[PDB]
């Protein structure tokens, strides 16, 4: 209910109106780059045989030496966070309209600044897709949140169980 | 179990952030502007503050991390040592 | 300087909502009296489907309706602080946009209006109270019973019982 109505401008707005959907837009690509993770399963019945790094037999290729740290997580990890601040160095130098320096006086006339320079140049079928991305992400995502230590078995009764622990 | 390293690599990886700018533009604290004499005024009762310098070399010096915290942490400290041991230096690898 | 009421939209919206579901809610009991036997809390579950599954649960049921109920309820939300409803018979009721004589403020104590072919909700006034207090009634007196009326043999007449809990 945070979109219960309620936000003025580069606050309000500003920070949002494609803004910060706009980097939500990054969480749904996330969540294509994870639902292009969850689905090792998503196809039944296919053929697998195997992999793919599994509950840890021994990393990419041991190295001819005692492996780093310990684990393939810290090495294919430390690297990750300094390969993508690329991106949001690129992302996090901007202003929608012209662009010079910090020039003379920009500020409104008519046409009005502009709209989160990249704004929703139409298309507004995005946000349909992104908070019924995002409603899925948070929302019965809990389905498969809380205690899912099995995974699939499903064996005819009902649907739903009520609360408990 | 604990990657003690983990962090002493970790905090380290920081304040090489601070091996800076001794080097590289001009002198010492940005020459003391400020600190003994007092600034009026301004030193008075405020300044500076700047949102806006917050670059410089977040992209260059966050190598320095991975320097010391490369090769030479888990990986046995400069093995390509000589350069006068006989009262004493080794120096002996405990790794 | 508001001397007084007031009100409106208010709480004569608030009863008829009162009045029409305690009216319901004795269909309830309606059932268990002339081909008699069966009901009290009966807990029911409530009518109760097929011979093709079920089984105890099947489910929290009862738990879900009323999520729909749910949003059917902000629609007379979706309502009342800004009238929308076609028929328009609760609000004032139907007659389509008239009885507002109190939709724009100004009441003291406005009687109402409302059917077209013809007359009111009014001795739907009064069926209204008949069962909110039925049901103040109907729930009053299980705490201690439940049936009514045979002859006069031995029923009808108040024989022995054991007080409130005490
Ligand atoms: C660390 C790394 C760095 C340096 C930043 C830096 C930044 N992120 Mg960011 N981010 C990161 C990893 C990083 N992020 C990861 C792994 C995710 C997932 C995100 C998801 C994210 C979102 C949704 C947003 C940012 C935003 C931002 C900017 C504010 C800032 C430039 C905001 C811009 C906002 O849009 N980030
Ligand atoms: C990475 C990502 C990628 C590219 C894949 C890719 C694949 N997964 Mg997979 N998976 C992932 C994350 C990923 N998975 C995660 C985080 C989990 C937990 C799983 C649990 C999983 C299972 C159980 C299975 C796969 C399977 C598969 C394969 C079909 C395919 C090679 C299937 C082989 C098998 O069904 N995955
Ligand atoms: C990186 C991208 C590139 C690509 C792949 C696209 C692709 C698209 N643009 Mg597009 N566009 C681009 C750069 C691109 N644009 C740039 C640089 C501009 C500004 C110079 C625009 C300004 C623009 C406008 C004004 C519109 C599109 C629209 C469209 C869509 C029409 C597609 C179609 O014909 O099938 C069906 C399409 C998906 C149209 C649309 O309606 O999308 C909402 C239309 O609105 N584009
Ligand atoms: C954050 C979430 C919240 C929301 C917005 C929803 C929304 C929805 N749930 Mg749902 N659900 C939730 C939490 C939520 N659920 C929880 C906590 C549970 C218990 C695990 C369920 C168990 C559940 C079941 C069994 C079903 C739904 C179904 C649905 C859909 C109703 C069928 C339908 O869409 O009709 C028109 C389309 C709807 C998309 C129905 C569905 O997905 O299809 C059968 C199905 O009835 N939910
Ligand atoms: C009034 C309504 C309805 C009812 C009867 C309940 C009843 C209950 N809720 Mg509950 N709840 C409701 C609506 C309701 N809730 C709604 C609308 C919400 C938010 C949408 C919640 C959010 C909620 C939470 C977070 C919790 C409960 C919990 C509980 C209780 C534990 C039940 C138990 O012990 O099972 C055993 C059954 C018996 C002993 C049968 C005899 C329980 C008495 C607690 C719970 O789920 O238990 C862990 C938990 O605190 N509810
Ligand atoms: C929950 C749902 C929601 C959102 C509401 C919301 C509201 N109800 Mg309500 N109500 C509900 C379920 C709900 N009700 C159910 C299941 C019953 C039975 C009622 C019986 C009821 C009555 C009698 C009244 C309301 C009234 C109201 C309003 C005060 C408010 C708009 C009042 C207006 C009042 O008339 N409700
Ligand atoms: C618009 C509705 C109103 C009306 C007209 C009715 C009508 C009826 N209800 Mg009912 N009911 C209502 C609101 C209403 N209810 C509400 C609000 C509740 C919740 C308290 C119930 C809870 C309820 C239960 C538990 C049962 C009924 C039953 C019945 C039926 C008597 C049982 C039967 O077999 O039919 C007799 C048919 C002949 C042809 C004789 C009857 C059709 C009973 C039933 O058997 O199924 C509906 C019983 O199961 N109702
Ligand atoms: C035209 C359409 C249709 C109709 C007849 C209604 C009618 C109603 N809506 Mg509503 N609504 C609709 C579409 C509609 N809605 C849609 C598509 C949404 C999606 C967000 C909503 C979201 C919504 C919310 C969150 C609420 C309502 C509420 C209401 C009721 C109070 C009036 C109001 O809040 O206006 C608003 C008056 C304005 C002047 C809007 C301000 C406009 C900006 C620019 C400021 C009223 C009965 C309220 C309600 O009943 O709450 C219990 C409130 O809950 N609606
Ligand atoms: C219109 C309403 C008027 C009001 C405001 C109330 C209010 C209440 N009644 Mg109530 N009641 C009424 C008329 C009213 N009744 C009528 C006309 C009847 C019969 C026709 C009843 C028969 C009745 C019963 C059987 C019970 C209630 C109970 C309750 C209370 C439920 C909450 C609680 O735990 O009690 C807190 C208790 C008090 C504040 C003590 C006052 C004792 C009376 C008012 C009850 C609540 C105070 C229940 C209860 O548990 O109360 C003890 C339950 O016992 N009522
Ligand atoms: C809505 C806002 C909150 C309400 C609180 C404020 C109430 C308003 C106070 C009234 C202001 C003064 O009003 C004042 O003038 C009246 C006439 O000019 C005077 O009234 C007097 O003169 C009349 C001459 O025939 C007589 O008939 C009256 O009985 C007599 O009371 C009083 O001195 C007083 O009533």
């Amino acid at each position: 209910s945070a979109p219960g109505d309620f936000g003025f401008d580069p606050l309000g707005l500003g920070e949002v109106p494609a803004n910060l959907e706009r980097y939500k837009e990054s969480e749904l690509i996330h969540c294509r780059w994870a639902m292009l993770a969850v689905p090792g399963i998503l196809v039944p019945e296919a053929l697998g045989y195997g992999q793919e790094w599994a509950a840890l037999p021994g990393g990419q290729a041991t190295y001819l030496g005692n492996p780093v740290p310990w684990g393939t997580l810290p090495t294919i990890l430390a690297i990750e966070f300094l390969a993508i601040a690329f991106v949001e160095h690129q992302r996090s130098m901007e202003k929608d309209p012209e662009k010079k320096k910090y020039p003379g006086g920009a500020f409104d006339p008519l046409g009005y600044s502009k709209d989160p320079k990249k704004l929703e140049e139409l298309k507004v079928k995005e946000i349909k897709n992104g908070r019924l991305a995002l409603l899925a992400f948070v929302g019965f995502c809990v389905q498969q949140s809380a205690y899912p230590g099995t995974g699939p078995l499903e064996n005819l009764a009902t649907h739903l169980a009520d609360p408990w622990h | 179990p604990s990657l003690v390293i983990s962090l002493s690599t970790g905090l380290s990886l920081f304040l090489g952030r601070f091996v800076f700018f001794n080097f590289q533009r001009e002198n010492m604290a940005k020459q003391v502007p400020e600190q003994n004499g007092m600034s009026h005024f301004e030193a008075g009762d405020t300044r500076a503050k700047e949102y806006v310098s917050l670059l410089k070399s977040n992209d260059p010096v966050g190598f320095n991390i991975v320097d010391v915290l490369a090769w030479g942490s888990i990986g046995h400290i400069v093995a390509y040592y000589i350069l006068a041991t006989a009262s004493n230096g080794y120096d002996p690898s405990f790794f | 300087l508001a001397e007084d009421p007031e009100n409106l939209r208010w709480f004569v919206q608030a009863e008829l909502v009162n009045g029409r579901w305690a009216m319901l809610g004795v269909a309830g009991m309606l059932l268990p009296e002339v081909f008699t036997s069966i009901g009290i809390i009966n807990v029911p579950k409530w009518y109760a489907a097929g011979k093709e599954e079920y089984f105890a649960s099947s489910s929290t049921l009862f738990v879900i309706e009323f999520i729909l109920s749910h949003y059917v309820e902000i629609r007379r939300w979706q309502d009342i602080k800004n009238p929308g409803s076609v028929n328009q018979d609760p609000i004032f009721k139907q007659y389509s946009l008239p009885a507002g004589e109190v939709g724009y403020p100004g009441g003291i104590f406005n009687p109402l209006n409302f059917a077209p072919t013809l007359e009111a909700k009014e001795k739907e006034i009064a069926n209204g109270r008949l069962m909110l207090a039925f049901l103040g009634f109907i729930i009053q007196h299980n705490v201690t019973g439940k049936g009514p009326f045979d002859n006069l043999l031995q029923h009808i007449s108040d024989p022995w019982h054991n007080t409130i809990v005490q």
